[PDB]
């Protein structure tokens, strides 16, 4: 989080925080339970938001659940949900973190060459991102939906 | 290094699981202290100077260790041992923003107790001057941040034994 960013940027530079840092860990904190709520919110949600992402992908791409597309059957159409759901745990986790680092860190780096070698097109996972943001983000109010929304973008933009 | 936070969040990584309600405690208790920390960072980081300095008036000035023959004789001991006080200090108040002690072992700590050894740097007497910084923190930042501050000042003599 901010706290760790900001910590090893100061030991970088051999000095203690600056004011300026400080006063980012001060929000940082304080608008924790507002985080904590919202990552509540959509953990609660978790198998609704899967289900409704997952049939939004599909419709817009049923290439990959027809015959020779990589989800095809049941079982790799549930390996694939699976994967929605892997996300969806990583974005709760970068919510209550501040940032995206969680995500990045679990999730992003290597992702094109881990779905290259299974085969599966990225920009159809990125699409089922997309469906999951939607889902997610309808079950928050306004502000919210946007502060949550901003993480599922991060993931879309490091996929495409 | 982990905080509180991401420390939080590693475990329940490696469990393939959502945020469960004892995670969620764990982080609102870390929220529910965040100014405290910071007020006590501001602090540490207004008197580091005279902290190390008392410090060390208290604990290793006037003794056979500042003599020559001494670790802490020459000036330039006598600056390479107030400087490893001030690291001390500096990676101290990190940990107790962070609420976690990795950065200590990841940062400080490896390594540290050989290095010492194969200098002939004392631990005792380095030991001995931590905790008279622990003290003369706790008089500073109060009781309540002195006791947390204590836990990483503890945690870095019990690296060096
Ligand atoms: C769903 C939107 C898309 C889809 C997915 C799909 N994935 C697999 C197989 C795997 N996916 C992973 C994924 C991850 N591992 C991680 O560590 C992380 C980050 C937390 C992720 C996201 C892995 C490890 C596999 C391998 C199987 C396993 O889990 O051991 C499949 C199966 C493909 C196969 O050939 O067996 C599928 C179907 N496929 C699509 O078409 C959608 C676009
Ligand atoms: C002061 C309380 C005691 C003392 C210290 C002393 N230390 C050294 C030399 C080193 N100290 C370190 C320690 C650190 N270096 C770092 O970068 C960090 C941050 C994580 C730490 C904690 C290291 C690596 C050295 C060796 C390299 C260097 O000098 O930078 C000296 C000098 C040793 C010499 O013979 O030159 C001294 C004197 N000495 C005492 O007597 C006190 C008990």
């Amino acid at each position: 989080s901010i706290v760790t960013k900001s910590i090893v940027n100061a030991d970088a530079e051999a000095r203690y925080l600056s004011p300026g840092e400080l006063d980012r860990i001060k929000s940082f904190v304080t608008s924790g339970e507002r985080r904590v709520r919202i990552a509540e919110t959509m953990t609660g949600a978790r198998e609704r938001i899967i289900k409704q992402a997952g049939d939004q992908l599909f419709g817009k791409r049923p290439d990959v659940v027809s015959p020779g597309g990589n989800a095809y059957g049941a079982d790799m159409t549930a390996t694939c949900l699976r994967d929605l759901d892997y996300y969806l745990r990583l974005i709760t986790y970068g919510i209550v973190a501040g940032d995206v680092t969680p995500i990045e860190e679990i999730g992003v780096v290597g992702v094109r060459e881990m779905y290259k070698s299974l085969g599966t097109p990225i920009e159809a996972i990125a699409e089922g991102v997309r469906a999951m943001k939607s889902v997610a983000t309808s079950l928050l109010s306004g502000a919210d939906a946007a502060e949550a929304g901003s993480y599922f973008d991060y993931l879309i933009g490091a996929m495409s | 290094m982990q905080d509180a936070i991401t420390s939080v969040i590693n475990s329940s990584d490696v469990q393939g699981k959502y945020l469960d309600a004892s995670a969620i405690q764990k982080l609102k208790a870390y929220f529910a202290t965040g100014e405290l920390r910071v007020r006590a960072a501001t602090t540490i980081s207004a008197n580091a100077a005279n902290i190390v300095k008392e410090a060390v008036a208290k604990s290793l000035l006037y003794s056979d260790v500042t003599r020559p023959g001494g670790n802490m004789y020459t000036t330039r001991r006598y600056a390479a041992c107030i400087r490893d006080l001030d690291y001390y200090l500096r990676y101290a108040t990190y940990a107790m923003l962070a609420g976690d002690p990795s950065i200590l072992d990841e940062r400080v700590l490896n390594g540290l107790k050989e290095t010492y050894n194969s200098l002939g740097v004392p631990i005792g007497a380095t030991v001995q001057a931590i905790q008279a910084m622990k003290e003369v923190t706790a008089g500073l930042v109060g009781g309540g941040a002195g006791k947390e501050m204590g836990i990483y000042f503890d945690y870095i003599c019990s690296g060096l034994s």
